[PDB]
RNA sequence: ACUCGUGAGAGACUGCCGGGGUCAACUCGGAGGAAGGUGGGGAUGACGUCAAGUCAUCAUGCCCCUUAUGUCCAGGGCUUCACACAUGCUACAAUGGCCGGUACAAAGGGCUGCGAUGCCGUGAGGUGGAGCGAAUCCUUUCAAAGCCGGUCUCAGUUCGGAUCGGGGUCUGCAACUCGACCCCGUGAAGUCGGAGUCGCUAGUAAUCGCAGAUCAGCAACGCUGCGGUGAAUACGUUCCCG
């Protein structure tokens, strides 16, 4: 698609790694329980100060070379535009054309 | 008789004048017509003669009947339309005096 | 026993690794339970033909897995060892429980 | 028989009776009618003076009914009006106030269909 | 023993027929708990009633897939080639009756484009 | 609705910023762009500039209101009629 | 049809009658494929005109048969040009056919609180001669009759 | 042993018989067989047409921007509504609604995912984690229509569910504009729909449920598949379309 676009979203994948990994993730922990004292804690609250990328919520799978955000397909990275031009070339081992 | 317009880019008021010049087609067809419609679009490219393009399509009773025309504006456009859906009506009548002289005789 | 999984993309190749696993089995001296087939696994997915619009030309694609299971008995070292020196095509796996 | 001054159907199965009770629906009435005792496939010609003043003085005691569920309602609507919130101006010009879709449907709140 | 089975569109039924009275075991159940329709009842005895052979055997039926009319068409072909096994001689009477062949109607495939195996979508040519 | 596990949800900034304005118990005019914000009963005196989009809207909170967002408050979309 | 005329479906006989056309009845009234419901519909009916009548169903629906049995019906037949409403003779099949669609379709139209009910009224009627599928046939008679001058073609 | 799973193979070739046929193609009937005449359905789309669609999957000649028509962020918008058109879903009910009992599928998916037993809620749901990279465990043992029993008694109704008020759950940093679902109440139009028009030749139309992709959540009644129950009709090419 576009360029920026593209490098943008890897971003929010680093991003998510470093912060989802735990951070985004314990404060989650605290909530669930409503035995634990969330209310004092502010968990809601230090997970607001987090970055918006830090959430998982802001990622978008696009095709992995193609940039294309729609038609794509999780088992390949690919868009359904890539997918049908690759697998036609014999590029996906074990894919073809179907009958039934 | 009610038509809709779906104009695109810049034509300031080919839809008016498409709406009153393509109305007024109504008595010239035989049956009622219903849901008449009207598009108008204009070629980007500056090489073409005729930028200007022009579709009507009229559902008289069930039959469609359908033209489509070029040129170099809006009106001429329009006009050319008229002309072309009127031949298309007359040639469409199907009552008893257009189809008098091919039923069969003696 | 341990239980000998073949996956594949490949009818041919899942035959060809049965067969010659089992003769290298049969050729240490253990009792085979021989190449049992299991279904067929299958992934079908559809796409649009046209890159813009044209919703109602459709392909269809699918991904077919073939699966043998190899059962052996008196789990010799001798077998163990040359279970472990088997070379095998890149389109079979195998995977020993 | 006059209920908190509605009258019932004629031959109704009890609990479908008391449904006629603008506070009343079907749970509420089965779950009345269980508490109080009376039977619910009974039918309201064959009520007793006693039966009618149990579920008058069970109606009156534990729910809110008829005319002044109607002006509570009626009540909120306004003060949700004059407070100037969304679902005021909402309902000052009678269109849909959770959200539905405006540009065909919402013919109920629009009313009739008029033509221009 | 003798053993065979019946297939209707993906039903499935395999049948066991020893010379005892006329009662039916469909995977322990009855022909009244199994099968609660007259119609199928006697989709289910015509070959015995074609073969005059009525309540002089005793079946049992192991079932699976479809539905309760594949399963009844399956439980025929099965108890057709059962009798044909155990008497081959009125193979005529059976073959002409039509119950000795196998019925290939199945579900036809859906195809992209249409919303059934033939329904088409509507189209408004205005 | 937000669950009631998980608390009222009311952003810092003006969190922060009410906790400063009624320490003096003086009410002036906030201005603010979290229309997400819920009404605290902590708001009950104080007036808020809401963003709306173009420009923010005074609002001057009451304890009818406590509840609600600020965004119900400022109207986004101006439509008169055709 | 255009390479010629194809088969017809042998359908079977009755269980608890015997008979062809109280198959072909069941049949038509089917809806949905609920072919039991049908059933019960159409047997409901033979007892409760079995009851009102005394006599054995079969009989007294052959008797409303041939009574809403049509032999003359009129087709829009377009010769030279021109269409005209010609009257037809009616083969065997299509006049029991016609008979039993209009039998189910008038029952359908009746005042009486169910199917069954509707069903045994109808064919009751029909049996005396009283139905409205009987005036159908009596209106469409006099449609044939008064178009005989087209019976030339 | 019988299914089933998946490897190999056989089996339909006008092969045989009778008759039409230029004794030619081909055609009608019959036997056999599971299947008889390209068995059923798919994949496969000739030269080209319509300057058909796509410079927004991608690439690209030329032109244009380049302190911006590039790039970062918050908020909003794509969801606006006096109307018009189109595609669908739910209905207008007794071939039905509600309640209780009860029987049968196929296919597919699952690791930071499927997630059971148990316990707590009326219910979304909460706690908890057994077992599973899965013919094993979970999607419940899988369904609904279906069958049996009770009730409703032809009414704008025990039909229909819109709209609206209040109270909640889940996801998400965040459900105001602008999510889905749950509970209580509310109970609109709608009485089978003019001119006109669409789909369908058999496991088809009709009707019932299940699953998947996208997907944190969903606007899914959409799309792609799977099965359950399963019809009527075709006299024949005069008219309509290609």
């Amino acid at each position: 698609a576009k360029k920026s676009k593209i490098v943008k979203n890897e971003q929010r994948r680093e991003l998510v790694q470093r912060y989802a990994e735990r951070r985004a993730e314990l404060k989650r922990t605290i909530r669930d329980p409503a035995s634990s004292p969330e209310r004092r804690a502010a968990a809601v609250s230090a997970l607001q100060r987090l970055p918006r990328d830090s959430s998982p919520v802001r990622l978008r799978n696009r095709d992995v070379v193609d940039g294309r955000p729609r038609g794509h397909l999780r088992k390949f990275g690919l868009s359904r535009v890539r997918v049908r031009e690759m697998a036609h070339r014999g590029e996906l081992p074990g894919v073809r054309k179907a009958s039934w | 008789m009610d038509v809709d317009v779906s104009t695109d880019g810049e034509l300031p008021g080919a839809a008016e004048y498409a709406r009153e010049k393509i109305g007024r087609l109504s008595r010239r067809a035989h049956r009622p017509v219903l849901h008449a419609r009207v598009r108008l679009t204009r070629h980007g490219d500056p090489a073409v003669e005729r930028p200007v393009i022009a579709q009507a399509n009229l559902d008289v009773n069930g039959r469609q009947v359908r033209a489509q025309v070029e040129g170099v504006n809006a009106r001429e456009a329009v006009d050319r339309l008229e002309a072309r859906l009127r031949s298309r009506l007359e040639r469409i009548a199907e009552h008893w005096e257009a189809r008098r002289g091919g039923v069969p005789a003696e | 026993k341990i239980r000998i999984r073949l996956k594949a993309y490949d009818h041919e190749a899942i035959d060809a690794s049965a067969r010659k696993i089992v003769e290298t089995v049969t050729r240490t001296g253990a009792s085979v339970v021989g190449p049992v087939p299991l279904p067929t696994e299958k992934n079908v997915y559809c796409v649009i033909r046209s890159p813009h619009k044209y919703k109602d030309s459709r392909e269809h694609f699918e991904m077919r897995t073939h699966k043998r299971l190899i059962d052996i008995l008196d789990p010799t070292p001798k077998t163990v060892d040359a279970l472990m020196r088997i070379d095998l095509p890149a389109s079979v796996d195998v995977n020993i429980q | 028989a006059r209920l908190v001054g509605v009258d019932l159907p004629r031959d109704k199965r009890m609990e479908i009776a008391l449904t006629y009770i603008y506070g009343i629906g079907r749970t509420r009435s089965n779950e009345i009618l269980a508490a109080t005792g009376i039977d619910k496939n009974m039918r309201t010609k064959d009520l007793t003076d006693d039966q009618v003043t149990v579920l008058r003085d069970y109606i009156e005691g534990n729910l809110k009914v008829e005319g002044d569920l109607r002006r509570e309602v009626q009540a909120d609507i306004r003060r949700k009006i004059e407070i100037g919130c969304y679902q005021g101006l909402r309902h000052r010009r009678g269109l849909p106030v959770r959200g539905q879709r405006t540009k065909t449907n919402a013919r109920t709140r629009k009313g009739p269909k008029r033509t221009i | 023993p003798i053993q065979t089975v019946g297939r209707r569109k993906e039903a499935v039924v395999r049948v066991r027929l020893v010379p005892g009275t006329g009662q039916f075991n469909l995977d322990g159940r009855t022909l009244e708990n199994y099968f609660p329709n007259k119609v199928h009842q006697q989709l289910i005895k015509a070959p015995l009633v074609t073969v005059d052979r009525v309540d002089q055997f005793d079946i049992y039926a192991h079932l699976d897939g479809g539905g309760p009319s594949g399963q009844a068409g399956a439980l025929r072909l099965a108890i057709a080639r059962a009798l044909i096994l155990v008497q081959p001689e009125d193979r005529p009477a059976l073959k002409k009756a039509g119950f000795l062949t196998r019925d290939p109607r199945a579900i036809e495939r859906k195809k992209y484009g249409l919303k059934k195996a033939r329904k088409a979508p509507q189209y408004s040519k205005r | 609705p937000r669950s009631l596990k998980k608390g009222p949800f009311v952003d810092d900034h003006l969190l922060k910023k009410v906790d400063v304005q009624n320490e003096k118990n003086t009410k002036q005019v906030i201005k603010t762009w979290s229309r997400r914000s819920t009404i605290i009963p902590d708001f009950i005196g104080h007036t808020f500039a809401v963003h709306d989009g173009r420009k923010h809207v005074p609002v001057f909170v009451t304890e009818a209101m406590v509840g609600h967002k600020l965004g119900e408050f400022a109207p986004t979309r101006t439509f008169k009629g055709h | 049809p255009r390479k010629g005329p194809a088969p017809k479906r042998p359908l079977v006989n009755d269980p608890v009658y015997g008979s062809q056309l109280v198959t072909q009845l069941v049949n038509k009234v089917l809806l949905e494929g609920k072919k039991s419901l049908a059933e019960r519909i159409v047997y409901g009916a033979l007892e409760q005109a079995r009851e009102k009548t005394g006599t054995d169903p079969v009989v007294t629906l052959k008797r409303a048969l041939d009574n809403v049995k049509p032999a003359l019906e009129v087709r829009s037949r377009r010769v030279g040009g021109a269409t005209y409403q010609v009257p037809v003779e009616v083969r065997p099949d299509r006049s029991t056919t016609l008979a039993l669609r209009w039998l189910v379709n008038f029952s359908r139209q009746r005042r009486e609180k169910t199917m069954v009910e509707r069903l045994a009224n109808e064919i009751l009627d029909a049996s005396n001669g009283l139905g409205a599928s009987v005036k159908r046939r009596e209106d469409t008679h006099k449609m044939a009759e008064a178009n005989r001058a087209f019976a030339h073609y």
